[PDB]
RNA sequence: AAAUUUAAUAUAACUAUUAAUAGAAGGUUACUAAUAAAUUAAUAAUUAAUUUUAAAACCUAAAGGUAAACCUU
RNA sequence: AAGUAACUUAAGGAUAAGAAAUCAACAGAGAUAUUAUGAGUAUUGGUGAGAGAAAAUAAUAAAGGUCUAAUAAGUAUUAUGUGAAAAAAAUGUAAGAAAAUAGGAUAACAAAUUCUAAGACUAAAUACUAUUAAUAAGUAUAGUAAGUACCGUAAGGGAAAGUAUGAAAAUGAUUAUUUUAUAAGCAAUCAUGAAUAUAUUAUAUUAUAUUAAUGAUGUACCUUUUGUAUAAUGGGUCAGCAAGUAAUUAAUAUUAGUAAAACAAUAAGUUAUAAAUAAAUAGAAUAUAUAUAAAAAAAUAUAUUAAAUAUUU
RNA sequence: UCAUCUGAUUAAUUGUGGUUAGUAGUGAAAGACAAAUCUGGUUUGCAGAUAGCUGGUUUUCUAUGAAAUAUAUGUAAGUA
RNA sequence: AGGUAAAUAAUCUAAAGGGAAACAGCCCAGAUUAAGAUAUAAAGUUCCUAAUAAAUAAUAAGUGAAAUAAAUAUUAAAAU
RNA sequence: AUAAUAAUAAUAUGGUAAUAGAACAUUUAAUGAUAAUAUAUAUUAGUUAUUAAUUAAUAUAUGUAUUAAUUAAAUAGAGAAUGCUGACAUGAGUAACGAAAAAAAGGUAUAAACCUUUUCACCUAAAACAUAAGGUUUAACUAUAAAAGUACGGCCCCUAA
RNA sequence: UAAUGAACAAAUAACACUGAUUGUAAAGGUUAUUGAUAACGAAUAAAAGUUACGCUAGGGAAGGGUAAUAUAGCGAA
RNA sequence: GCCCGGGAGUCCGGGCACCA
């Protein structure tokens, strides 16, 4: 017998620990990382899941309503009309991905009952892994176009 | 990090894949020796396969 | 993950139908088979380090030059990714700008005559030097060819001023060769360098202390 | 229309990282070693903030000693 | 190993460092601190084990400059003994300067550059603690008890232990079925009667399960060995725990992305794009032409390389 | 422990307190003792010292499958 | 010398199966898994124990019958 | 011009050290239907060329899977360390129960062992009576060990080492 | 067919090869040569004993074989 | 190799480098 650390002794240390903060980044070319995330928004697209919403830039074919705006934007009374939104679009239980070209303030507060299931993210920091994931994007046409300027190919 | 070992860089120098060395033997008692034999004995040579695989983990940067 | 990007890694010291079981694939009872033995260990024998004997120096005054062949630069021409009517010399920053030649340039560029049978192109070009054989291409193009000297902060400054002017507003002018090796070099015709190409003032003043 | 589940939160865990902020009583046994306000905001009681205020034995190198919780001034 | 452990002393919320007697190279920069690159390069070592910068470019950072010296000798310097494996700045002992018309900086000298010692202050990035907030392919033997019980004269060491549930095993008693008091050996396997049990297709001359009639076959397992039934090693049985992992690099392979470029794209930088030489101002059209090295007037000769209506490697 | 044997006014025995010890004391000297035993204690740390040595290294299935020779070795239990 | 040192070949090492009573190294034969009809290897064929019948001689000692013990002596038998 | 499966012919399929290739169990993370007729674990009997999973019956949970599958990872698999911890065996109901003198009657149709009486014994310059030190207060105990001091100690005064 | 010795560190010459701010130098390099490690592939410039007071890791890195000798017996004399 | 002590030479004994 030695000291009473050694990993065969019950009360003793583990052979091989692991200790403090464990570092598992790893690495990947950004090109690569450009067509993962094109290729995940082609994905979406493909299966019709994705939804794109926006207005003052281009011009409309049919009028924009009225009682309804083109910012992705909203008891508070926003709360209800997302619930409204959802259970006329047969989302309820499914999760969803909210990629906003700023911070939507009133739309996070209205979604926040549904967190859950909701995504909000803001542009710059939508990863692959959300696009994936959610199971329905809605995106705004001005963050879409940043996107694709980002992963463009040249 | 892991680092050159200094001595066999000294001693070896990298050329394309292999490495290139001095003949050892000519420091002394070179008289007596016939001059046309010594010949051999100067100039470089090419390592050996047998060796190149301890020479490139001795010098991993060359 | 794509087929072939992966393999499982062998798990040693895990039973014996496994492959890798008790002895884990270090073989019975050695120094190897527990210790450390550094891999190039050579049993005592005089190892194949302290055989030979240690040969030659590394020139630090030394400065490797990128070498960039007259072939390349014909090809780019070919392609269409060489502009060069706004600026009728084609010098090392221009190069590096087109992709010419690419990565980091530290010393300066060498001119070679790879494809000199095949170049034809009427045009000045700036390096650090160029081969004699390059040279003469250049000429029966009716090109013209100088070669300039760089210290490496006047190299840099030249590769972008644009930097320094950010920075303070100014571009650091050109040093004059000091070594008496590179003057030399600049001095010769043959290398058709810029001191005589030129006719610079510090070749004109060596003259007139030589003289006094 | 109340219950059930799911996820989060405590005065009630530690460890690593990241971000912010700041740079603080133990014992012993007993003649047990306690509190009192005011002002301001919120709404007479109120909670909070800002304050002043009472008590608090003995021991824990240097009133001076000793064999810590004792003795001597 | 290492100026590490340890001991000792002293201060503070931080401390240290800090506005060049610094770096550099004749072009320049402009305090410190420490991270990327530079770079495992220069430097160095019984030239072994091995050790290893700086400039420069980037980040992080804060307003970062600013006088508090009547501007500094037993000081600089020298000799000598020590002194961050590479780069000095320090220091014991004695000798001992100079006024910006002057000093320091490099084996040495000559030029030239640059800075001004012997007077000073300095936030921020940083270290460690404590709290709060967040994130956990973290922990219930790293999940609060206890520094308690207990052990030691002492320094010191140092447990168990949440609540439910529990047909887990080893182990004990008992009952049932079956075998067993003329039989001898890893206690199993294969053959093979008989007895018992269960079975909602046993229709039976049935099927499974259990069971040491009887026969044949059968030197435990591991370790270490030329070789083990060995009377060589190791294990009382069961349950739980007990061993190829991580960081920073290098080389090969495979696949993916891009491709004469790749990564990063603030600028750098890394690898590739040209081989060779100790090094130097040298360097590419079938080879018999050419490049580099030794040689030389130039070839030859030796080695390696490049080079074949087209679209570069 | 029992028996037997030796000193038993002394260089005697013994109580209470104190001093001297870890490169290190004490020693009518045996390397004897320094808290059940020392050719130099114990505890904490350096610390996961080092070990060419011993032991151990946990699922399965497939394909291939050796050596114990030479050379060198402060080398012959190792390693190239 | 079941010794030692090398040479050649095999096997064992790392090879289970059949034989050699038992057997690392001998004699045959290389087990992917079964099945069990036909060839068989080395070895065997009274029983134990899977399988046998013949021919010609010799032996009378239990010689011998899977591990041959010598010089020599005696007795016989052939040949010259 | 591929893959999956099935044929036909052929060759190959012992294996230590070792190399190569392919799977399964366990646990965690990403994605994720479903349902008490479901699930998880266990036992028994089946099934599939079977370290695994599945079927049926049975028992216990549980309003229910980090469930199928693909990835990512691992404190990822144990008869082998005179391993470590815990539990339980074996020797074994064996050796021993530690200097030894007990008896009766009664407490008490409860006593070899507690108490009382009597008898007997043992120690007696002690196994007695006073004390010092020491210590889980062990005592004749909580209703508890009483001091102005003189063959009473401390503190106190005074010093030794 | 033997007549020999690595590197490292020194030393002497030649080379014109680099010359750490430039120029010189110093220093290094290239070429040629020098002296030994005989334990002769050379651990360091430099190294002997004892332990029955010893300790740790390991390994075994009278029996069995043989019958030279011994004893005993035979054949020949 | 260089310098001594007993013009050149022999024969002897001291040192001084070399000692990787
Ligand atoms: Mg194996
Ligand atoms: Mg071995
Ligand atoms: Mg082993
Ligand atoms: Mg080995
Ligand atoms: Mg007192
Ligand atoms: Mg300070
Ligand atoms: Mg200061
Ligand atoms: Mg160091
Ligand atoms: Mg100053
Ligand atoms: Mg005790
Ligand atoms: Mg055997
Ligand atoms: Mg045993
Ligand atoms: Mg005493
Ligand atoms: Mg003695
Ligand atoms: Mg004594
Ligand atoms: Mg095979
Ligand atoms: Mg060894
Ligand atoms: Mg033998
Ligand atoms: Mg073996
Ligand atoms: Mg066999
Ligand atoms: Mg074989
Ligand atoms: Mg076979
Ligand atoms: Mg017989
Ligand atoms: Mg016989
Ligand atoms: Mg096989
Ligand atoms: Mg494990
Ligand atoms: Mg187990
Ligand atoms: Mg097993
Ligand atoms: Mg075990
Ligand atoms: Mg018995
Ligand atoms: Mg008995
Ligand atoms: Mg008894
Ligand atoms: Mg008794
Ligand atoms: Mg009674
Ligand atoms: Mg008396
Ligand atoms: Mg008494
Ligand atoms: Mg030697
Ligand atoms: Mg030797
Ligand atoms: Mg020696
Ligand atoms: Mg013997
Ligand atoms: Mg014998």
């Amino acid at each position: 017998v030695g000291d009473a650390n050694s990993p065969t002794r019950h009360n003793g240390g583990r052979a091989l620990a692991r200790t403090a903060p464990n570092d598992y980044t790893t690495e990947l070319p950004s090109k690569v990382y450009s067509m993962a995330f094109n290729n995940a928004l082609s994905h979406q697209y493909k299966s019709g899941k994705l939804f794109v919403i926006g207005g003052e830039k281009v011009d409309l074919i049919s009028p924009t309503p009225e009682l309804d705006l083109n910012r992705l934007d909203l008891i508070f009374e926003g709360e209800v009309i997302f619930r409204k939104f959802l259970e006329e679009f047969q989302l309820k239980g499914k999760r969803l991905l909210f990629i906003t070209d700023k911070t939507r303030e009133g739309l996070i507060k209205s979604s926040d009952p549904y967190k859950q299931k909701v995504d909000v993210i803001q542009k710059e920091l939508v990863e692959v892994n959300d696009i994936l994931r959610a199971q329905a994007v809605f995106i705004e046409l001005e963050a879409l176009e940043y996107l694709a300027m980002a992963h463009q190919k040249e | 990090l892991m680092k050159t070992h200094k001595g066999t860089a000294k001693r070896w120098r990298r050329t394309g894949n292999t490495f290139k060395r001095g003949i050892a033997g000519r420091k002394h008692g070179n008289i007596g020796w016939s001059h046309r034999s010594l010949k051999a004995l100067t100039g470089r040579k090419i390592a050996h396969p047998a060796y190149s695989k301890h020479l490139k983990r001795l010098l991993p940067y060359h | 993950p794509s087929d072939g990007s992966t393999k499982s890694f062998k798990r040693l010291g895990r039973g014996p139908s496994s492959g890798l079981g008790k002895t884990s694939g270090r073989g019975q009872k050695g120094q190897k088979a527990r210790g450390k033995v550094k891999s190039w260990f050579e049993g005592g024998q005089t190892p194949i380090y302290k055989l030979f004997p240690k040969i030659g120096f590394t020139n630090v005054g030394a400065k490797p030059l990128k070498e960039l062949n007259l072939k390349r630069i014909q090809w780019f021409h070919d392609k269409n990714r060489l502009h060069l009517q706004p600026g009728e010399v084609l010098d090392m920053n221009k190069m590096r700008k087109l992709g010419l030649v690419t990565g980091p340039i530290k010393y300066g560029v060498k001119i070679l005559a790879s494809g000199k049978f095949h170049y034809n192109l009427p045009i000045a070009l700036e390096a650090s030097r160029a081969s004699a054989k390059a040279i003469a291409a250049i000429e029966k193009a009716g090109g013209k060819f100088t070669a300039r000297y760089y210290t490496p902060l006047g190299l840099r400054a030249h590769l972008n001023p644009q930097w320094f002017l950010e920075k303070r507003g100014r571009v650091p002018l050109q040093a004059r060769p000091t070594k008496r090796r590179d003057i030399d070099f600049y001095s010769k015709e043959e290398k058709r360098g810029y001191l005589v190409m030129e006719k610079d003032k510090l070749l004109q003043d060596i003259k007139e202390a030589q003289n006094k």
